[PDB]
């Protein structure tokens, strides 16, 4: 099946972090081939760790493992703006089914980046996509941290869930994040109402921008 | 390390297995002087000493026992009764990453060749030509240890090759560097072909009352003839006589 | 006891009247051997080995330490304390015809190289000679001096130009030059870098500088 | 130096097989085992087997047996995997990995997974494959409408204009289309220096539409 | 250049004159007896050129 | 081929120590002599030392003991020499220079001073660095004024005019800044065919401006 | 310290022109390893005679070398156009103090070329000149040979030798040679005179440009 890893691992800059990975006596208590790998949000897995503490070139000596009893663990001390990625860890299985068996991640999210406000940007429907018979609104979310928001339209006066889409923010070049909505309304309901609002919440930082139709 | 300064590492009290290295694809050579490759988890040694060095490809056929050259008159000389193997392997990846010197220096001149196993470090200044300098460097008076031009990828042949030598001595004190074999039980009072350690015979063992001092562990009779062992596991003084045979 | 380590040590051994040890360092070997008999007498007495001490080091030169029973623990002093005689001795190639007897212990030994009966003894390969003539060795001059005698030359033959010539000739109709009556160096040829072969049939590379030759083509 | 190609993003219909090629290079092809695993969009990574370019062995995991095949041409160094009766919870991102040396060394590790692949895309559903349309956003913007696939090249002034353009992640309709924005970021400027177009290429379904920004 | 050129770097023992050997049989060289197919300290010892 | 490479022009202060590095290329650097000469402006030629680049093994002249010291960095192939208690009569030029071969050899012979570097212009004096001013000169040129280090950068419409265009040697004033003349030459021309801008590039005080000639 | 060599030698076309360098029994007298280079102006030095009289590549079978007692001699016949170039002598000392030694130089001056009138150009004060409360005459000098030229400046018509540079002039591309002179004036001066002259005088030949502030 799989090693039972931690879910969930928070850590503040300037502290040391392991992160556990538990195996059964035929995989982790004879064959010392296990691996720690770094997958950086929408890039490839990169080799960490090959075998317990080893490390391959290209890696800081700041990285180090261990193995004791039927688990590994992978320690990480000054966390830096880079380490903000999913962290993986896999071994090799014998005992006449050879085979290789992977653990349940863990998440790693470094603190010490300032937070700062979303920007909020709604742009309305082109005369091309108004001539298409449809109305669609977008309302663009970026420059903020963490990556975290809830975006929602509340209308003229009145929250809408009607043609709402709303997607997970995803890293930036920067470093921060920046999430995408949209809502679809019909020609009649968009000239139904005197204007439409969106609503983002940041860690408690609310962002309102108003645009109307005229 | 350098051609010559070649380190020297002894090797003793262990359990030595030689079909790693012998299965080992990078060795591009493994030759074996006085001794079979294959031959080799069967035997007993004493001491064995490991030489560890880098030398230039065209350079690893002096590493012989009867060969001339540079190498084998200034740097490292194998005696002619030579009985060990030599394993060397190309290593353009980590000797030659950028101009290659990395420390690698070998001695031009000498004034005379050398003796087996014997190194030789120096900087004071060799004298080729007619004019006794009696100085330093100047004409005619040059600096002997002369460093490797390591190109990354100057051509096969001028690449780094890392050397390994592997002396086994013999016909000392009880062998200390043994193969990985499984002891059998003790048979006596029956021709059986016994095994210790290295010697190896056909008879019939008995017990003896020959009282060997505390430091003996063999025995010779007459005409020097081994007739007497000691058991490496119980410290047993043991009779080895002929089997029965006539005509 | 005053002493220190400079952290460069490489070995360590700790374990558990008349006194006589032999040292002795040969191939990396520093062997001890001793003997405790209770009583320079004239006995013969064997010295069992004692400690192999499988690393060794270069010896040159040896000192010896003496202590005290109840005294002062001093480092700076030289003649101080109590108001122990021992002998050295120095080790020679040499010769012996040990005597087993049938416990193994050495009874008797013979120095071959000591007296014309001593080298009898060796020879005969016994402790008793009976009466006759034997013949035991043999006796030769030995040479007093060295002398060599060269012609006087004492010009440098030209292998300069055969080597620096700007136009070799090709594998077939291969050039042939004839070289006499001169003083020839070949220590120059071998100690140049560039050779990369320089193989030798027939002669020693080093053992050139040696011989004479009538022609050299 | 090491570098492993994948196929195009696979887009296929329950039901079907599809077959996965990694063709690698920059190193002796049939020196290393070549790995296959999947990884869940947003769940753990998965091992599917691994091959021995010298012969053909193929071993399995235990929950992918029978619908798994692995094979490989020499000849041009690519490996194939062949998966069998496709379902839609198999959508997911499979790699081809470099495993240790096929032959026994004592210089060398056994540095599993050492180098990864860009990865195949592979989408199957029921949903049909639709031509997309791309339409512009004035400034007080470009997005694309009706595509299946998700891959899509989006640049401005064919690719001539790449300062101040940010993309912003993909949201999926219930519909079985998604839909993207790609914004320009021009502002304190009169907006008539230059003429904007932004540029979509959606390769899966060949096409390449400009639309004017005014 | 494979163009199926292999040669084999494992094998119990040394070959006799002019013996021939073709196995597919798996040859372990380790400690551990895998006793199957592959596996570590188990290979297939035709390998190509 | 063989090319050595100097560092750059050296200003310094009286009572002050300098470094000059030389780089070789295109030839074995541990295989010869390295040479380092100097040549006050005007004056005949004199020999600073050598250095052997195996050890380190350093010679030098009866009249530079004391001052002088001679290493290198092999690992980049570089010779350095050191001068300490700089004085202003040795402001002058320093060649380094490669000799015979460390190695004896029957077919190699003892050219020396085979190959030279481009030199180093080391420059010490009381006067302090000064930012160039440079005017243009209307046809009936372009001069640069207050700069105190010799090289200079001059070049017409950045570096485009290299046609009709000389350059006149600088001239030393008594306050310690040089003066130099940069004239194109296009008579019996209306001067309007294109518009005429010189270029001053001083790269020792790092300014780059350009001016107009009408 | 050095060897006495000849400090001027002239040479007419045609003829056959040698130099001396005179040395010391340890220096020349028993130390065939003497070298002649050949130095352009404003160019390193390049190597002609590595040793007596043999040469390297790229040298011409005219040049040849000689020693006799403890002087050397380098032998030059049918002189050309670009030998007008300085000429060194170095040698190798010994006896317990290994170094090298230079030669005190030789200044060669080829005939043949013809003479021709200097070429001088005024430059007057640009517009951003004067608004720098500072004027500057240029006075440009080319295209004449041989390069001994003496520039005078007779303002109205008295001689001022206030605010005069005068540089030796410097080999051209073309063989020729270019003196730059600059005068230097306070508005009020440059105002209070109705014009100015600048004079140049090449082996006889006086060539005046007057220009005028009106
Ligand atoms: C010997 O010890 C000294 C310092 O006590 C130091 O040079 C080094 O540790 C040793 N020298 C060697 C290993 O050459
Ligand atoms: C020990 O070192 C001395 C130092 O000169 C040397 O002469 C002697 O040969 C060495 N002993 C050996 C190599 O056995
Ligand atoms: C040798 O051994 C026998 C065995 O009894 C003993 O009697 C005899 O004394 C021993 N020899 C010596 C010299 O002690």
């Amino acid at each position: 099946s799989a090693l039972t890893q931690p879910a969930s691992v928070s850590g503040s800059p300037g502290q040391s972090i392991t992160i556990s990975c538990t195996g059964t006596s035929s995989d982790v208590g004879s064959y010392n081939l296990v691996s720690w790998y770094q997958q950086h949000p929408g890039k490839a897995p990169k080799l960490m760790i090959y075998e317990v503490s080893k490390r391959p070139s290209g890696v800081s000596n700041r990285f180090s493992g261990s193995k004791s009893g039927n688990t590994a663990s992978l320690t990480i001390s000054g966390l830096q703006a880079e380490d903000e990625a999913d962290y993986y860890c896999c071994s090799y299985a014998g005992s006449s089914t050879p085979h290789v068996v992977f653990g349940g991640g863990t998440k790693l999210t470094v603190l010490g980046q300032p937070k700062a406000a979303p920007s909020v940007t709604l742009f309305p429907p082109s005369s091309e996509e108004l001539q298409a018979n449809k109305a669609t609104l977008v309302c663009l979310i970026s420059d903020f941290y963490p990556g975290a928001v809830t975006v929602a339209w509340k209308a003229d006066s009145s929250p809408v869930k009607a043609g709402v889409e709303t997607t997970t923010p995803s890293k930036q070049s920067n470093n921060k994040y920046a999430a995408s909505s949209y809502l679809s309304l019909t020609p009649e309901q968009w000239k139904s109402h005197r204007s439409y609002s969106c609503q983002v919440t940041h860690e408690g930082s609310t962002v309102e921008k108003t645009v109307a139709p005229t | 390390a350098s051609v010559y300064a070649w380190n020297r590492k002894r090797i003793s009290n262990c359990v030595a297995d030689y079909s790693v290295l012998y299965n080992s694809a990078s060795f591009s050579t493994f030759k074996c002087y006085g001794v079979s490759p294959t031959k080799l988890n069967d035997l007993c040694f004493t001491n064995v000493y490991a030489d560890s060095f880098v030398i230039r490809g065209d350079e690893v056929r002096q590493i012989a026992p009867g060969q001339t050259g540079k190498i084998a008159d200034y740097n490292y000389k194998l005696p002619d009764d030579f009985t060990g193997c030599v394993i060397a392997w190309n290593s353009n990846n980590l000797d030659s990453k950028v101009g290659g010197n990395y420390n690698y220096l070998y001695r031009l001149f000498r004034k005379s060749n050398l003796k087996p196993f014997e190194r030789d470090i120096s900087t004071e200044i060799y004298q080729a030509g007619s004019t006794p300098c009696n100085g330093v460097e100047g004409f005619n008076c040059y600096f002997p240890l002369q460093s490797y031009g390591f190109q990354p990828t100057n051509g096969v042949g001028y690449q780094p090759y890392r050397v390994v030598v592997l002396s086994f001595e013999l016909l000392h004190a009880p062998a200390t560097v043994c193969g990985p074999k499984k002891s059998t039980n003790l048979v006596k009072n029956k021709c059986v072909n016994f095994n210790f350690n290295g010697l190896t015979g056909t008879g019939v063992l008995t017990e003896s009352n020959k009282k060997f001092l505390p430091f003996q562990q063999f025995g010779r009779d007459i005409a020097d003839t081994t007739d007497a062992v000691r058991d490496p596991q119980t410290l047993e003084i043991l009779d080895i006589t002929p089997c029965s045979f006539g005509g | 006891r005053v002493y220190s380590s400079a952290n460069n040590c490489t070995f360590e051994y700790v374990s558990q009247n008349l006194r006589e040890f032999v040292f002795k360092n040969i191939d990396g070997y520093f062997k001890i051997y001793s003997k405790h008999t209770p009583i320079l007498p004239q006995g013969f007495s064997a010295l069992e080995p004692l400690v192999d001490l499988p690393i060794g080091i270069n010896i040159t030169r040896f000192q010896t330490l003496l202590a005290l029973h109840r005294s002062y623990l001093t480092p700076g002093d030289s003649s101080s304390g109590w108001t122990a005689a021992y002998y050295v001795g120095y080790l020679q190639p040499r010769t012996f015809l040990l005597k087993y007897n049938e416990n193994g212990t050495i009874t008797d030994a013979v120095d071959c190289a000591l007296d014309p009966l001593s080298e009898t003894k060796c020879t005969l390969k016994s402790f008793t000679v009976e009466k006759g003539i034997y013949q035991t060795s043999n006796f030769r001059v030995q040479p007093t001096e060295s002398i060599v005698r060269f012609p006087n030359i004492t010009n440098l033959c030209p292998f300069g130009e055969v080597f620096n010539a700007t136009r070799f000739a090709s594998v077939y109709a291969w050039n042939r030059k004839r070289i006499s009556n001169c003083v020839a160096d070949y220590s120059v040829l071998y100690n140049s870098a560039s050779f990369s072969t320089f193989k030798c049939y027939g002669v020693s590379p080093t053992k050139l500088n040696d011989l004479c030759f009538t022609n050299v083509y | 130096q090491v570098q492993l190609v994948q196929s195009g993003a696979e887009v296929k219909k329950p039901g079907a097989s599809v077959k996965v090629s990694c063709k690698a290079s920059g190193y002796t092809f049939t020196g290393y085992y070549m790995h296959w695993v999947r990884q869940a969009p947003g769940q753990g990574l998965e091992w599917m087997g691994w091959i021995n370019p010298n012969s053909g062995g193929t071993n399995y995991a235990q929950k992918f047996q029978g619908w798994v095949t692995m094979t490989r041409d020499t000849s041009i160094s690519t490996a194939y995997m062949e998966l069998s009766r496709l379902r839609s919870d198999d959508t997911a991102v499979y790699y081809c990995a470099r495993g240790w040396a096929t032959y026994y060394d004592i210089l060398t590790g056994y540095s599993l997974f050492d180098y990864w692949g860009q990865g195949t895309l592979v989408t199957v559903s029921s949903a049909s494959t639709k031509g997309p349309s791309v339409f512009p956003l004035a400034p007080s913007g470009c997005l694309v409408k009706d595509y299946f696939p998700e891959p899509v090249t989006v640049s401005w002034n064919s690719g001539a204009l790449t300062s101040g353009v940010h993309t912003f992640p993909a949201v999926l309709q219930s519909s079985g289309l998604y839909s993207l924005s790609s914004v320009v970021t021009v502002p304190s400027s009169s907006l008539g220096t230059q003429t904007y177009i932004c540029n979509v290429n959606h390769k899966p379904s060949n096409t390449k539409v400009d639309k004017r920004v005014e």
